[PDB]
Order: C-alpha cells, then sequence, then structure tokens
RNA sequence: UUAGCUAGUUGGUAAGGUAACGGCUUACCAAGGCAACGAUGCAUAGCCGACCUGAGAGGGUGAUCGGCCACACUGGAACUG
RNA sequence: CCUAAUCAGAAAGCCACGGCUAACUACGUGCCAGCAGCCGCGGUAAUACGUAGGUGGCAAGCGUUAUCCGGAAUUAUUGGGCGUAAAGCGCGCGUAGGCGGUUUUUUAAGUCUGAUGUGAAAGCCCACGGCUCAACCGUGGAGGGUCAUUGGAAACUGGAAAA
RNA sequence: CGACUUUCUGGUCUGUAACUGACGCUGAUGUGCGAAAGCGUGGGGAUCAAACAGGAUUAGAUACCCUGGUAGUCCACGCCGUAAACGAUGAGUGCUAAGUGUUAGGGGGUUUCCCGCCCCUUAGUGCUGCAGCUAACGCAUUAAGCACUCCGCCUGGGGAGUA
C-alpha cells in the first residue's frame, strides 16, 4: 500500500543519491491490470541527459533487482523530469523567469482561463512576461490572486 | 437484407479509425484551427526524456521521452536504438511506430538527422538511421 | 494415368498423449496427369519420404477426366466446399491460367493454358483444393449434352 | 404467398432433380404452358401437359432424365423475382455457359429463348436461368 | 410560345388553399445506384387556378408559364380529372 | 541496374546459355544449393529472359503490360515484343554473340533505324523495317567478325552478310525464338 | 444524440420595382406555407468535368486543366457604366 | 538534336538474405546488447547483434513514413450471416410502403425497340502521326445520358376494363 | 399462461368451397401488450425477504452459522417495458427420400363403434434419417435443403451498454 511504497521510497533513495547521487522527489505508480508503473521522478541536474536516465535506471533496477519487498514484480518507470513545474508557490514562479509559464486565472479571456506568457522578469503578483497568445506580444501583469491553476511551461 | 429496405439504407461500411493520431501542422498556427495534416513528419522539441523498465527475461531497458512537435500536442513517446547525444528540451522527430515494449503510446522517434543523432558504425543506417553512407 | 503426385505442405499434428507428445508429420498430395486426370491423396506420418509415399498411394487411386477444350474448360464454374469455395473461368489464350498458389497447382496438374480464377472463403489450402477438386469434377462438355438433351452441337452449344 | 410463380416452378423442378423422378404436375400459366413447350423443345423435360382447372389449370411434366437418371442440364434458377423486374435489351442477352446453358426471355411480344432472343433481337424481362 | 411545349405535368390536385392558386402533385420515381428498386417520390406544384375551381383529387394536366409567386411556376392548362367521394 | 552481372557467374545460376555452371555461385554454390520455388521459378523466368536480353524493369513491365491489349495470346504477344525488343532480333541475326554484346553497340549506336540515328538499346523495331550500320564506322573488328558468324537468319530475319541489315517478316513464335520457357509462368509473375 | 420549421411568410389585392418574375417590397385582407419520402438545425464543403486503386463492380479523390460558383482588411452602402 | 575526337575510361548505388519473399555462410558477440512488420529470435553457437565474405533483389535511385483502394468479398447487389464465434423486438397491431393469384382485351406508361437531337474539349479506350524511342502531345475513331422526342410491341410489371 | 367455476369475449382447427373476386403480403414511423425486482401513491402483509440488529465468529462481525424481524414481496394504478422474454432459429409462401409419433380432424375400405386396422391428406408439435448444408454441432417436411415479398441486428476483442 501507500505505506509500504513508502518504505521504498527510502530503501532505494539510497542508491539513487550513492548512485547518480539523484534524489527522488517521489516514487508513485499507477496500474491497470497489470505490474503497476511506479513513476520515481529523479531529479539532481534539471537537464538530465537520456543516458542520465538509463545509467540511472540501470542503477535503480539492480538495487531493486533484490529488494522488492511487494510480492509482485512492478515496471520501473525512471523519470528524470525536466524544469516544467506547477507553480503553487511565489518561489515556483521567481525560479521560471527564465521560462515560460501558462496559468489560469481568475479573469479568463474568451471563457477560459489559460493562457502561456515567457518570462522578462520577477515582479511578484504582477507579471511582465512576454506573454504570446495569438501571436500576439506584449507583458500582460497576471494577479496571482486572480490564478487558480498555475504551471511552468514548456520553452519549446 | 431486402431490397426496399436495402434501399432506405446505406449499408455502411466499417471505415477504420487511425490508430496514428497523426494530426500534423494543419492550422495549428493560424488561429489554432485543427487540420487532419497527415504530413510524415513534423519539426518539434521532446520537452521531457524517461526510462521505464522492462520486465524479466529480457531486461532490455527501454527508454522514454515526452514530446512536443509543431502542433504541440503532449505524448509520451518511447526511444528505439543505440547511442544519442540528445537531453531534456532537445529538437527530436518522431515517426509513426507502436512496438511491444509499453502501450499508451504509438509512436517513435528517428535517429540520425536530429538531436537524437544515430550511430554510423553499422552498415544498416546505409541508406536510413539518418546517417549517410558510412564512408 | 502417369501418375504425378501434387503435395501442398508437410504439417506435423502433435497428438500430444499421456506423456509424449506424439507429432506426425501429416502431408496431402494431388496425383494427375496434367492432362485431363488428377486425384488428391491424403497422409500422416513422420517424415517427408513416408507422408509422400502414403499419399501419392491415396492419390493416384481416385482420379478425374478434366474435359477440356483448347486444353481449357469449355464453360465456366465455381467450386465450393465448406466455404473454401473458389471461382473458375476460361481465359484467353497466352494469357495465362491465374489462381492462387495451391489451387493453381491442383489446376495445372490438371494441365490447363489460360483460366480466369481466384481463391475465395476459406484460405485453408486442404479445403479449397476440395471445393476446386469438386469443381472440377462437376464439368461437361457440349456433346455431352448433344447427346444428353435430344438437340445436338451447334444450336445449343458454347 | 406465393410470391412468384418462376420461383415455385424453379424450386421444386430442383426438388424433382434431387429426388430423381419425371412425372411430375403442378398449376400453370399460359406462361408456365408455354415455358414448358419450351422445355419439351429443349428435351430435357421429355413431356409436358396443359389441362385446365381451378384455377389455372394444372401443368403437367415429365422430365428426360440423364440414361441413369440423371439431370441432362445442370443447374436452375429464376431471375425476374419480386422486387425485382429486371429486363435486358437486345444486347443486355445474358449467355449462361453460351448456348448450352439457355434462358427465355419475355419480350415486347411474348416470351422467347436466348437462341431467340439473340436471334430476333428483341431484349426483354429475363425471366430465369437454367444451365 | 406554345410551339414550345412549356413544362406539362399530368398529376391530382392535393390543396387550393391559396388565393386563384392550387398545387399540383406531379408523381415519378428515380433510381437507385447500387440496387435498381425504388418508390414514387414527386414534387408538389403551386399551381394558378384561374378561379381556386381545381379540387382534391382532380387529377389535372398544367402548364409553366410564368413565375407566378413563391415556386408558383406552372399554370393550369386543363383540368384533367376533378373529382370528389367516387 | 542496366546490365551489371558477370552473366556467366548469373548464368551459373540460371542454367541459361548467353564446371561450377553445373552449379550455383559463391562459397556453398558449387557446393549443396537451395532449391527452388515457383515463384522462384517465375523469377528465374523473368531473368532467363531479360538478364538474358539485358534490360531493366523500367524499360519491361511496360513491354509486358502492353501484350495483354490486342486480341488472341497475351504470352506469345510479349514472346513477339521481346522479338520486337530490340537488342533480341539483332542477336538472332547473327550480330551478337550475347544480347550483351550488341547492347552496347545499339546504345552507342552504330546501328542506324533504316539508316537513322536511334542510339536506344530499348528501340522497337516493326515489319518493313531494318537497320543499317553507320557507314562512317561500319567495318570495325567485332562488328564484321559477327556477321561472319551467324549461325541463321530466322523467317522475320531477312539479312545476308552484303545486305548489312536485317528487315522483319512476320510475327515471331517461342517456336522460332529459342530456349521455350513457360510463358503462361511469366505472365503469372507479373499478375500477383 | 438534427423534428418541427414557419409569418412577407402563404396567396391574392393595389402601388412601386427591376430584363422579367413575383412579397420582390410596400398597404390590404386571408391564413397560411413547409414537416419523417428527414423540413429544420448542426458540422463541413467550393462544383463538376475529371482523377487514383480496383478485373470490373466498386471505393476514394477533386493537384494544375475545362468551365460554373463564392470571395477580395471588415461591415454598410451607393456613382459609374 | 547532330557531327570531329576521349578512354573503359567520369557516371550507381541501395535494400534484403530465418522464413514469410529473392538471397547464407564464416566470424566476434552474448537473453545481454539488442534486432524487431509477423511468427519471435539473440543466453556466449545469431544466415534473427554486429562483422567479413557470398548471394539475391533492385538502380537513377533505394529504403522509411503519411494516406486510398486492391487484399479488403473486411458489406456480404455482384460479394455474410443470425443452429451455436457478432446479430431475431420480448412479443404485438397495424399507417405508408414493399411486392403482387388465374384468365380476357386495350395501354405503351413502363418494358423492350430502333430513329432523332443531344452528351464541351481534353483525358477517356482504339488506331494512328510526330517527337531516336520512350515519355509525350496530336489526329481521328471508339467510348461516353439514368436526357428529351418518335417508330413498333403488349410478354411482363404498371395501369384501364372484364370476369 | 395450470385449484374450481362463471364473465364475454379473443383465438384453435377438421371438413367447407358456399363464391364477391386478390379483396393479399410483411410491415419504417407510429404503436399496444407485456418475468421479476424496484418504486409513487393508497391498503394488506400470509409467508418470504434483503438490509438489519441480537449474534457465532472475531478488536470489528451485520461478514454465515444463528433469532426475530425486516423495504418490499402481497392488494389499486401508474412508474415501470426490463431479463436467460433464448431456439440469439422474424413472418408468410410453396417444393422436396424415408422411417416414424404426437395433438386435435376427416374419409375410405377394413370390422360389432376399425374405436378397434390401415391408409390419404388437414394443421401443427416429435425421435432416426435421403438429399442438401453447417468449421463442427445437426437439422432434415416442423429443414438449419430449396427458393420468394417484407423487419432488425450484426463491423475483432474488449474498451463501454458504459460514457
Amino acid at each position: 500500500m501507500a505505506s509500504k511504497i513508502t518504505e521504498q521510497v527510502e530503501v532505494i533513495v539510497k542508491p539513487i543519491m550513492e548512485d547518480l547521487n539523484f534524489e527522488l522527489v517521489d516514487v508513485e505508480y499507477v496500474k491497470e491490470g497489470r505490474d503497476h508503473f511506479l513513476r520515481i521522478s529523479i531529479d539532481k541536474e534539471g537537464g538530465v541527459d537520456l543516458n542520465d536516465c538509463t545509467l540511472a535506471s540501470e542503477k535503480i533496477s539492480e538495487a531493486m533487482d533484490a529488494n522488492d519487498p511487494i510480492p509482485e514484480m512492478y515496471y520501473l518507470d525512471v523519470a528524470s523530469p525536466g524544469a516544467e513545474r506547477p507553480i503553487k508557490k511565489e518561489q515556483d514562479f521567481q525560479n521560471a523567469i527564465t521560462k515560460p509559464v501558462f496559468v489560469s486565472l481568475y479573469v479568463p479571456i474568451e471563457g477560459e482561463k489559460e493562457w502561456l506568457g515567457i518570462l522578462q522578469e520577477v515582479n511578484n503578483e504582477t507579471i511582465v512576461v512576454q506573454v504570446k497568445i495569438k501571436a500576439r506580444t506584449k507583458d500582460i501583469e497576471i494577479p496571482r490572486d486572480k490564478i487558480a491553476k498555475a504551471r511552468h511551461a514548456v520553452m519549446i | 437484407p431486402t431490397i426496399n429496405q436495402l434501399v432506405r439504407k446505406p449499408r455502411q461500411s466499417k471505415i477504420k479509425k487511425s490508430d496514428s493520431p497523426a494530426l500534423n501542422k494543419g492550422f495549428n498556427s493560424k488561429k489554432k484551427k485543427f487540420t487532419d495534416l497527415n504530413s510524415p513528419q513534423k519539426r518539434g522539441v521532446c520537452t521531457r526524456v524517461g526510462t521505464m523498465t522492462p520486465r524479466k527475461p529480457n531486461s532490455a531497458l527501454r527508454k522514454y521521452a515526452r514530446v512536443r512537435l509543431s502542433n504541440n500536442i503532449e505524448i509520451n513517446a518511447y526511444i528505439p536504438g543505440i547511442g544519442h547525444n540528445l537531453q531534456e528540451h532537445s529538437v527530436v522527430l518522431v515517426r509513426g511506430g507502436r512496438v511491444r515494449d509499453l502501450p499508451g503510446v504509438r509512436y517513435h522517434i528517428v535517429r540520425g538527422a536530429l538531436d537524437t543523432s544515430g550511430v554510423d558504425g553499422r552498415r544498416q543506417g546505409r541508406s536510413l538511421y539518418g546517417t549517410k553512407k558510412p564512408k | 494415368k502417369e501418375f504425378e503426385e501434387r503435395v501442398v505442405t508437410i504439417n506435423r499434428v502433435a497428438k500430444v498423449v499421456k506423456g509424449g507428445r506424439r507429432f506426425r508429420f501429416t502431408a496431402l498430395v494431388v496425383v494427375g496427369d496434367k492432362n485431363g486426370r488428377v486425384g488428391f491423396g491424403t497422409g500422416k506420418a513422420q517424415e517427408v519420404p513416408e507422408a509422400i509415399k502414403k499419399a501419392v498411394e491415396a492419390a493416384k487411386k481416385d482420379l478425374v477426366v478434366v474435359p477440356r477444350v483448347e486444353g481449357t474448360t469449355p464453360h465456366t464454374i465455381t467450386g465450393r466446399y465448406g466455404s473454401g469455395s473458389v471461382f473458375m473461368k476460361p481465359a484467353a489464350p497466352g494469357t495465362g491460367v491465374i489462381a492462387g498458389g495451391p489451387v493453381r497447382a491442383v489446376l495445372e496438374l490438371a494441365g490447363i493454358t489460360d483460366i480466369l480464377s481466384k481463391s475465395l472463403g476459406s484460405n485453408t489450402p486442404i479445403n479449397m483444393v476440395r471445393a476446386t477438386i469438386d469443381g472440377l469434377q462437376n464439368l461437361k462438355n457440349a456433346e455431352d449434352v448433344a447427346k444428353l438433351r435430344g438437340k445436338t452441337v451447334e444450336e445449343l452449344y458454347n | 404467398t406465393m410470391t412468384d410463380p418462376i420461383a415455385d416452378m424453379l424450386t421444386r423442378v430442383r426438388n424433382a432433380n434431387m429426388v430423381r423422378h419425371e412425372k411430375l404436375e403442378l398449376p400453370a400459366s399460359n406462361i408456365k404452358k408455354e415455358i414448358a413447350e419450351i422445355l419439351k423443345s429443349e428435351g430435357f423435360i421429355k413431356n409436358v401437359e396443359y389441362v385446365e382447372d381451378d384455377k389455372q389449370g394444372v401443368l403437367r411434366l415429365f422430365l428426360k432424365y440423364g440414361q441413369n437418371d440423371e439431370r441432362v442440364i445442370t443447374g436452375l434458377k429464376r431471375i425476374s423475382k419480386p422486387g425485382l423486374r429486371v429486363y435486358a435489351k437486345a444486347s443486355e442477352m445474358p449467355k449462361v455457359l453460351n448456348g448450352l446453358g439457355i434462358a427465355l426471355v419475355s419480350t415486347s411480344e411474348g416470351v422467347i429463348t436466348d437462341k431467340e432472343a439473340r436471334k430476333r433481337n428483341v431484349g426483354g424481362e429475363i425471366i430465369a436461368y437454367v444451365w | 410560345s406554345e410551339r414550345n411545349d412549356r413544362k406539362v405535368y399530368v398529376g391530382k390536385v392535393v390543396s387550393d388553399k391559396m388565393d386563384k392558386t392550387i398545387t399540383v402533385l406531379v408523381e415519378t420515381y428515380k433510381t437507385h445506384k447500387l440496387y435498381g428498386k425504388r418508390v414514387k417520390y414527386s414534387k408538389k406544384y403551386k399551381t394558378h387556378d384561374e378561379n381556386n375551381s381545381a379540387k382534391l383529387g382532380d387529377i389535372v394536366k398544367i402548364q409553366e408559364t410564368r413565375p407566378l409567386s413563391a415556386t408558383k411556376r406552372f399554370r393550369l392548362v386543363e383540368i384533367v380529372e376533378e373529382s370528389v367521394i367516387i | 541496374a542496366r546490365f551489371r552481372g558477370s552473366n556467366w557467374k548469373k548464368s551459373r545460376r540460371l542454367g541459361i546459355s548467353l564446371e561450377k555452371r553445373p552449379y550455383a555461385p559463391g562459397q556453398h554454390g558449387p557446393n549443396q544449393r537451395k532449391k527452388l520455388s515457383e515463384y522462384g521459378l517465375q523469377l528465374r523466368e523473368k531473368q532467363k529472359l531479360r538478364y538474358l536480353y539485358g534490360m531493366t524493369e523500367r524499360q519491361f513491365r511496360n513491354t509486358f503490360d502492353i501484350a495483354g491489349k490486342k486480341f488472341g495470346v497475351h504470352g506469345e504477344n510479349f514472346m513477339i515484343l521481346l522479338a520486337s525488343r530490340l537488342d533480341a532480333v539483332v542477336y538472332s541475326l547473327g550480330l551478337a554473340r550475347t544480347r550483351r554484346q550488341a547492347r552496347q553497340l545499339v546504345n552507342h549506336g552504330h546501328i542506324l533505324v533504316d539508316g537513322k540515328r536511334v542510339d536506344i538499346p530499348s528501340y522497337s523495331v516493326k515489319p518493313g523495317q531494318t537497320i543499317s550500320v553507320r557507314e562512317k564506322s561500319q567495318k570495325l573488328n567485332i562488328i564484321v567478325e559477327s556477321v561472319e558468324i551467324n549461325n541463321f537468319v530466322p523467317e522475320y530475319l531477312n539479312f545476308d552478310a552484303d545486305s548489312l541489315t536485317g528487315t522483319f517478316v512476320r510475327l515471331p513464335e517461342r517456336s522460332e525464338l529459342p530456349a521455350e520457357i513457360n510463358e503462361q509462368l511469366i505472365v503469372e509473375y507479373y499478375s500477383r
């Protein structure tokens, strides 16, 4: 159960940072009628090379090869995610000043609240992104109090 | 069926749906108009890369990555092939292909011409694998 | 007539029993003259020579007449057996006999020049070549009915 | 409902073909009488006969089987069936098994065989295929 | 323009609920592309009865003379079979 | 592509005139070698006629298909078409010892169709038509030598050593162009 | 998993108006008129000739090219001829 | 486009080889890497990884992918079922409609059966002309209506009438 | 759809041919009828009975083994319209070896009622089986054999009868 997968989290968080010295921000498992899919978001550096995923997956799989208190075998999903992150905290927005983010704010336009812009600078609640919508350039201050949903976005 | 009911009916076929949702650029970059472009290729980036593990006995560790093409539509896609030099948020070309590794995915990257560079040590990449004739 | 064997393939049928799994090499041969005669046969064996022996022995027994004109059936019909039906029709010369592989071998063991044909229904070779032998056994000729009917050739005639 | 005369005529003919007997009779029509005469002309019906009684008279057929009670003909089927009023013009005349296979065709004057059809070149409602 | 047969259409009068105008329903039937069986279909024709003298069930031929009103196209040429309960 | 087989080694495989030839080539070719399939037989038919001729499919399958439009035969119609093909008739005229020999002659185009420069080996001969010999250089070594060695001149071919040209006469048949192999087989090959 | 549409609409009356035609639009009077044989609504679409595969049947397609139609930042016009 | 010369001399490859389908062995490799369209192979020994040879297929191109049909008859009019693999409401009444008994006439509506006008052109098929040829346009023919009209016809269906 | 009976009707067929003279046909839409449960309401509640609880069991115990009782089952109408309502065999048509019964008929002869027999069919419902056909299974005069007008479905599995 959840307690069990947490126990696996502590036991296998050792390797991750004695192997690739990564840290798992979490391990979560999804299942659809088969060995469930334990997505372990491995961190360390942000721009994780694919090799830095292959070798890390080798390490973690070998670690759990002899370690599986959970009776059945399961899919290890070794994830080395990028910077893309849901922006709940203000620091989440502060780190992302480099990269574009998209937010859903209490005042939408055209029915839906979700809009993507590319941050130029950090200004507390106010936003000076080069938000680009409909091929339109502008720095639009999106009030965070309006923001019902906010996530850091892909850079493309 | 009877001739009359045959007449007042089309006898419709069982026409399929393309299991490859290959909606290429079409009108994505104006008006965001959905357009069934059948392009064999769009340019686009894999914002994240990953690696799910296969089960035993063939522990053939397969690696995935989530990608956005010219239409920028989310999908987790596996990488085939040996050797690469790309990373997170690298531009990649993905071809349509469903393999025995994992469900939830029906496409595949191609090697040789973009950030996921192929290897020119073999001779099979003489006309393919993105790499030139091994000379 | 001069017996010319024609097998289709060799399937191994693992009649697994208590303990062992006895697989018999099963092969069906069709024996014909390719000039107006053909006959199929069946044989379950453990090897190619035994299978060909038995199936050719069975096949050379039962034969057919293959009534032809221009080395070709005077009419056109279709063969049907157990949904393994096939269709047949003559063809203009120099065009060749066209049909699916195994039944094409059947008809060359009947020895025809030009035929419109194509396999249908079942793709199982045994069933379709059986529909084929049924159809070929259901050939006739203009003289046959010119006798059978009081009327003769050249008035009601191909 | 006895929708079509051709259909029942031909299915009972095929039934007799299976059962291998010759003397059979059936309620006719004028067209049934004429086509039975055409049959005796073709021969495979050794003899036909018509009388009158309720409502159309019983046509009386007496087949010409083979030497060993075999079908001199091979196959037989209707063409013009309910709903399908199907017509053939001069060139639209078909040739089931060429001359060997035959088919009467009703034409602007009457019912004529395939030989007559391609002969006098008046098309019409193709009736039934026999071969 | 009588040499030109205009557009004559034998058909039945189905209604007259218009000032000096009736509607003739002249029946046809179109072939099937795959099949060949069909059923009778028609086109109602808003037609000018010069005094609404027509009656329901009036089998009648008509004549295309002029666009007379909305879809009012065909003059009557001759009342053929003006009928009542038979 | 056009013609790039050693041919004798290819004939080793095909057993067709143009030691080890009784066998296949390559590592185990002379050793015990594979059998043949009916589809493989048809493929061989294709080679034994075209690799015989020395032409490529873009020139060839079209010619195969143009046989099926006229009345009567098709296989024999393709037989005469190959005969009408350029190199086959001149080869039969003893002006070549293999189809590969005069193919250089005709692409080089020392042949002159009725005294007209046609330098495609893909040209089509016809009855009442004949060739010339580019009199400027009509008497080179190999050309006059092959003129000396002409085994025979079939009915459709009308040519003499002094005539310097053959003219087509009558639609040949496989009874006149040798190596009779099943034309029905080869038409079946391109059928499906 | 598109069933009611429907009021100049229906028809005529008089005017005007256009090449004509008529609600075509005005005023009149009257209530029509369409609606499962699928109007209506929605999506979508240029049209066809033509073309691709298919033995054909068929299916599919609609590049230039033939013509026909629609449009010319957007809407509302109108002068011109 | 053609002529004076230029040599074999510039100019060609690629795909595949377990089979399916044409072509295989040797080797290094080691169930691992992997290959991977399908069966699945690879565990050290692989003609299924890679390499060399050898072969095949093919070529001014080859291979991959995107799609349409053939296949796919996988619409089953041609060319499916519903006895069970998918299918009979749960079972009715019945409107329209679907088809229409025997015989006698008319009709010609159909139907058939020609004539007419009329099917842009091209493509379209055929033949043929040119372009070396091909490609190709061209030329004519053919084809091309389910169009309208009229000649017969009355078997048939549909009427009409008569039972 | 079975306790009995009646109500005031619906249907069943033998023979019948009585004779207008096709009046027939299945049947989109529509559309009635309709297991059970459930349920609205208004009663009953005799069981039965979920839930339930006492309560074994066991921290837990309804889990089941208890004890009782339990919405409702049951009466009035609706909602209910659904199911294994399944033969997943639409209907009607008429043809086609047999053997061989039935359920009602009739007839002929047979004999005392032949009721006793037989045989012919009437119209169904059997079992075996000609032919036929099905992958097989088997039907096979009551076809799943042969044909015909008219209805619906089915389109891999399942996703999901679910959204």
